[PDB]
DNA sequence: GGGGTGGTCGCTGTTCAATACATGCACAGGATGTATATATCTGACACGTGCCTGGAGACTAGGGAGTAATCCCCTTGGCGGTTAAAACGCGGGGGACAGCGCGTACGTGCGTTTAAGCGGTGCTAGAGCTGTCTACGACCAATTGAGCGGCCTCGGCACCGGGATTCTCCAGGGCGGCCGCGTATAGGGTCCAGCCC
DNA sequence: GGGCTGGACCCTATACGCGGCCGCCCTGGAGAATCCCGGTGCCGAGGCCGCTCAATTGGTCGTAGACAGCTCTAGCACCGCTTAAACGCACGTACGCGCTGTCCCCCGCGTTTTAACCGCCAAGGGGATTACTCCCTAGTCTCCAGGCACGTGTCAGATATATACATCCTGTGCATGTATTGAACAGCGACCACCCC
């Protein structure tokens, strides 16, 4: 029978691998897409420099990772390891958001 | 007869420019005047710490045998510093990424 | 022509050539400084700049200064921050 | 590879009211990073001088410390009686901390609750307490430091209670483990496999994370004494 | 021209990363769904400020500056793009 | 005497007596809207000032005080703020 | 001679003082210049914010039965308001109470 | 037999009394003492307005007002009703402390 | 003269109030005592900044503004006593 | 006590291209709090004027108003083919919104998702729902509005999805029930015990928190129809 | 005319409906707490008054911003390959979640203690204001050297390929506690001698 | 003259240790992942050069703030008295927490698909810069009225009292499910009329 690792193993060892990377974790490309149909909402034919959508980046990342740390917090904290929409609600509510 | 000009930063002893601080205290609509000593206190401020957190990094990227400081080695500079990470608390640093944490409960057995 | 986009790029570059004199430094890495130097030195500038609107002085002088960086920065950083920034105006004035 | 420490002046007297003068010197550049301490017998130890010359606080402009590089001094210009103890340098710029030698000197609220002697056989463990108060305690490391009547002061290692982080000395790695609880505020040594080598006084002291923050305050020490 | 669904371009495996990245072990199914939402929440409100600074610029190219404003008047103060 | 401390309780009352002619109000709410007015023009007047100097313009106009107020202000409650504001300066442009 | 003094407030329209606003940008260390409309488009948002509030709370205080607006009027006033809750999430009203709230998972069953 | 009310009829109750007034719940000579005593750790002899003290008390009184709002809502996340010092812990972590 | 264990006169009743008023049903028996602290650490930040306002003025006495200072610098704006 | 609004000219006729005044009516002092509705035929109604002066996002200048306390007026100044409808005055400075009259007129992405037409026998309970999409949910009160061609508008009530706060016209207290979802973002209406006169077209309609702010954004009607 | 068997009667086992018992639900009533109405009163709020300083009117000067024109950079759009990653599906384990039981910790209430709150008095430290005066910061003009843009090279690091180490998972074996089975042991059953009926 | 009692020989019921078995723990090996090491190459970092403009220097001037002195306010200290709140204790209950079991649903992995990424090319919009101009704001002087301090009165809300209503909690009665049992009915033990030999 082929190799297999047991659950949570792979787990484990993707979160030391993306926390000790660097890199951005959402395609480029399809989030540059995502913030021009957001801005389209607000003012048409916008134009956006390299730099601006991969600040955008950079801050969204940052901000889902944090929220994500929150969320883990909750969901250990209700004796769980699964982290669910109520453990994101909370720590949103409970940062103020 | 005409000194020769020696820099308020020299005189102060100083890396950091104090009279870019100056002129930048100045235009920035902060107060109508500008003590002649609160650019130099303000450069050695900015310099003491821009000493620490390059130090810090510095040590950190020698740690890791990276000759050059790279974001990620400020974030770690930074994130591994209790007074550092409070002053820059709600700062997010590009291409920085996260310190390794892993909660207990998480860990086999 | 192009205008002179100035920026503290040299003077971190001098302060890292003295912390660690063999190590170097990325252009992400130099932005990033860039970034907390201008972002500290609003912060204590705003902090002085309110100090002096609430005491009705109409200058930041460096006492202003030395109780912004009290403030803002906490623990040890404030001491030794308060002391180099001392230190230097000390120099400045007898020289 | 560990920079060593050089007090010229391994003893010397002097009357009241003279100038005395200390060296140190270092095999590498450290960079300013040099404290002075005054540890008076059976006392722990308090620091005077850090960052080559600035006063630690409550400690009168007698006391002057002054060089770079690896040249270092500390000065001492209105003697008293009180002054009758034995000086160290500590370097703290490279990571393994090192002491000066000593310099006996004869003349003609921040605690850190530490436990008591502790009689103790070979072979076995002990852990030592450091219950520190009057402070944010994850903000400082706690430095343990060794000392012997005859190598003098040694540093074992820290232990950094906000992120657990710890640096041990080479000399010191299996034989010390340092741990902190933060909900008591309290950072334990625990040393294993005793040796009547291990008879020492250990000491735990406050530092700061800041490089040119010395270890400021110290514990009244711990005396073990190995069968 | 138009585009009409990209929010779904933040795919599962992406938020899955973003969530080890976050120290995340184990992640239920409604939470990709629940993590959309809260990123275009996230994404038009500093996107809101930053076409406003560049609509008082008069300039049409929303600019790094632009994004790092927005974010610093947020309390997301993002070093590393000209700040 | 003592010295003049301004404050804006008469304009807080005149704006009440307009939205509600019978009411009155109270010393220790008198002082909480006074605090509001002052920390909201605090909010406003730094944000303009933040638009201008990020333009490099010396000068903070209506139209930077409209944008302050577009970022300051949330939902219907900041177009309905510069609907005021454009109405009085047009008044006031008028004469 | 001078023409009768008309208060830039009643040019505007205002209730608010467009002269002391005015004055209070020019001396705050906001700016090298305040242009002429910067302090009537001021006055009205702060007029307009201020009504707003204020009548809010009047309705809270008749709903009260009270003829007086107090701090917890206002307070009603803006925690039962979106949008001025979110303007005022980080104030904390003196003598404002809280809004009353009870988890329905702690009312009994 | 002597009346009672069940565990948790006399909780709401004093919820609901005290989420309807507005004075201040902490004894006011007592929280003074200890503003004073945290005081002199800064400056010795020190005076304090009395509307400085109230002041202090006002914002003491909201933060922790709503912290316990916030640990609140980590206990019910918990499936508890019983606030515990975890849940001021979590909800002090995710409120960024 | 000395203030020594001030503390302790946050009393449990206090703090059932404050957890009342923040909607709280049932307490456990160590949330006084965390409290406590908490409250403590509060209190320590708010009156460090108004001392440190109170210093920068050459005053002996710490006023209501400095306190209204202190909170707002630390992003808790108290309205009612400014002014 | 209620405020009732009269509009003076009941129906009028006009040519293209010129001037139309319609003239409203207060029973009370209502403080500027007007707004004026233009309603096609079988469509809903479309804000026009709101603060009894400002004109409604998209709507042109040819419409304008004027007016404050009692006496308020609606004028369309080029006549356009599609300006055939009935225009209502709505005023909500008091609790008890009321609509006027209504003028009908004759000549020569914010949505609110509503239910189909719904048929019901006497005493029986139907739930209206209003699925709002494109803005921030819980920012906008939702306000119910009951149509009949005898009754004309009238207001039933509204709910804040915000705090889940309600108030309700006292000719509907019991008859009407209104609950939020804020996970869906939908609103529902409960009419209990149906009865003949509850055959009406019921629309919700956005309304902002913000007093001087009216119902901006209209459902398409639920045509509730009772046997 | 006796031996023997099925028929039928009497006694009893089986089951079923009424009796009796236990459990869950709704309600009536008592006790308590809260909302409401009325009278009293006090002190804070709202208004009136004097005055003074800060805002308005009128004018001037200059530079900041508006507007037009030009450049070139950098954004957008498109296209073609090449994978890397996403999507999908599947098998399964482990984690969520519901249910149950226990015991203890917290709520409720009462009686005792304590110290908070209030008022009143007294004092003095220090905040706040005024007046004088000087040093210091703004301002300006000339000078120049520090810092920025542009160019170039070269080495640190990124990538690739390949071993070598480490970690994971699991399949097999050593070792310990519980259960089945056989044995030395003694309790009692039985034989021989003395004695009392 | 022989069975009962005492002592000793023999039949048998029994407590206990050893081997078999199932569970726990340990370890070696396969496999996959990660890390170290060496080689290559490339592009960005660091240094050099020219220039230009912002910082320095030197001098003038006016005003902001330092310092002294004085007043008067409000913060501190103290005292007595009332009483409300804290405290400590007893009791019980309901809730937290641990345990068990189920099942579903998320993870790990292999296969197919897709579109992200990269490299390149081209167009052109608009951002950045420059030149010119004018009007809008600062600055100044005068003057006068709006707003602030202060005083005063009265009415709105706080308080006290009584009452009405609402809510909580529990004992009681009623409805329902279930154990119990006397009896309605059939099976079998036993007596009797009668058949068979």
């Amino acid at each position: 029978k082929p190799h297999r690792y047991r659950p949570g193993t792979v787990a484990l060892r993707e979160i030391r691998r993306y926390q000790k990377s660097t890199e951005l974790l959402i395609r480029k490309l399809p989030f540059q897409r995502l913030v021009r149909e957001i801005a389209q909402d607000f003012k048409t034919d916008l134009r956006f420099q390299s730099s601006a959508v991969m600040a955008l980046q950079e801050a969204c990342e940052a901000y889902l990772v944090g929220l994500f740390e929150d969320t883990n917090l909750c969901a250990i904290h209700a004796k769980r390891v699964t982290i669910m929409p109520k453990d994101i609600q909370l720590a949103r509510r409970i940062r103020g958001e | 007869a005409r000194a020769k000009a020696k820099t308020r930063s020299s005189r102060a002893g100083l890396q950091f420019p104090v009279g870019r601080v100056h002129r930048l205290l100045r235009k920035g609509n902060y107060s109508e005047r500008v003590g002649a000593g609160a650019p130099v206190y303000l450069a050695a401020v900015l310099e003491y710490l821009t000493a620490e957190i390059l130090e810090l990094a510095g040590n950190a990227a020698r740690d890791n045998k990276k000759t050059r400081i790279i974001p990620r080695h400020l974030q770690l500079a930074i994130r591994n510093d209790e007074e550092l990470n409070k002053l820059l608390g709600r700062v997010t640093i590009a291409q920085g990424g996260v310190l390794p944490n892993i909660q207990a409960v998480l860990l086999p057995k | 022509k192009r205008s002179r986009k100035e920026s503290y790029s040299i003077y971190v570059y001098k302060v890292l050539k003295q912390v660690h004199p063999d190590t170097g430094i990325s252009s992400k890495a130099m932005g990033i400084m860039n970034s907390f130097v201008n972002d500290i030195f609003e912060r204590i500038a705003g902090e002085a700049s309110r100090l002096a609107h609430y005491n009705k002085r109409s200058t930041i002088t460096s006492r202003e200064i030395q109780t912004a960086v009290r403030l803002l920065l906490p623990g040890e950083l404030a001491k030794h921050a308060v002391s180099e920034g001392t230190k230097a105006v000390t120099k400045y004035t007898s020289a | 590879m560990d920079i060593k420490m050089t007090q010229s002046p391994s003893s010397m007297h002097a009357s009241l009211g003279e100038r005395v003068t200390i060296t140190c010197k270092a095999s590498q550049d450290i960079r300013s990073y040099l404290s002075w301490y005054q540890q008076k017998p059976w006392k722990s130890p308090k620091t005077l001088i850090y960052y080559a010359t600035s006063l630690a606080d409550g400690v009168p402009s007698r006391f002057s410390g002054s060089g770079s590089g690896q040249d270092f001094s500390l000065t001492i210009n209105n003697l008293e009686s009180d002054d009758t103890a034995t000086y160290y340098c500590l370097q703290h710029g490279e990571s393994p901390y090192t002491f000066g030698s000593g310099t006996k000197l004869e003349i003609k609220e921040v605690q850190l609750q530490q436990s008591g002697p502790e009689l103790v056989e070979p072979g076995t463990s002990v852990k030592m307490p450091c219950k520190a108060s009057g402070y944010t305690f994850t903000s400082y490391t706690i430095q343990w430091v060794k000392q012997t009547p005859r190598q003098g002061l040694e540093w074992i290692g820290y232990i950094y209670p906000y992120n657990a982080g710890t640096k041990y000395n080479e000399k010191f790695k299996g034989k010390a483990t340092l741990t902190s609880d933060k909900s008591s505020s309290t950072v334990y040594m625990e040393l294993s496999s005793l040796t009547s080598e291990d008879s020492a006084v250990y000491y735990c002291a406050r530092k700061s994370s800041r490089l040119r923050s010395t270890l400021d305050y110290w514990g009244q020490g711990t005396s073990v004494t190995v069968s | 021209k138009v585009l009409r669904d990209n929010i779904q371009g933040i795919t599962k495996p992406a938020i899955r990363r973003l969530a080890r990245r976050g120290g995340v072990k184990r992640i239920s199914g409604l939470i990709y769904e629940e993590t959309r939402g809260v990123l275009k929440v996230f994404l038009e409100n500093v996107i809101r400020d930053a076409v406003t600074y560049t609509e008082h610029a008069k300039r049409k190219t929303v600019t790094a500056m632009d994004v790092v404003y927005a974010l610093k008047r947020q309390g997301r103060t993002l070093y590393g793009f000209g700040g």
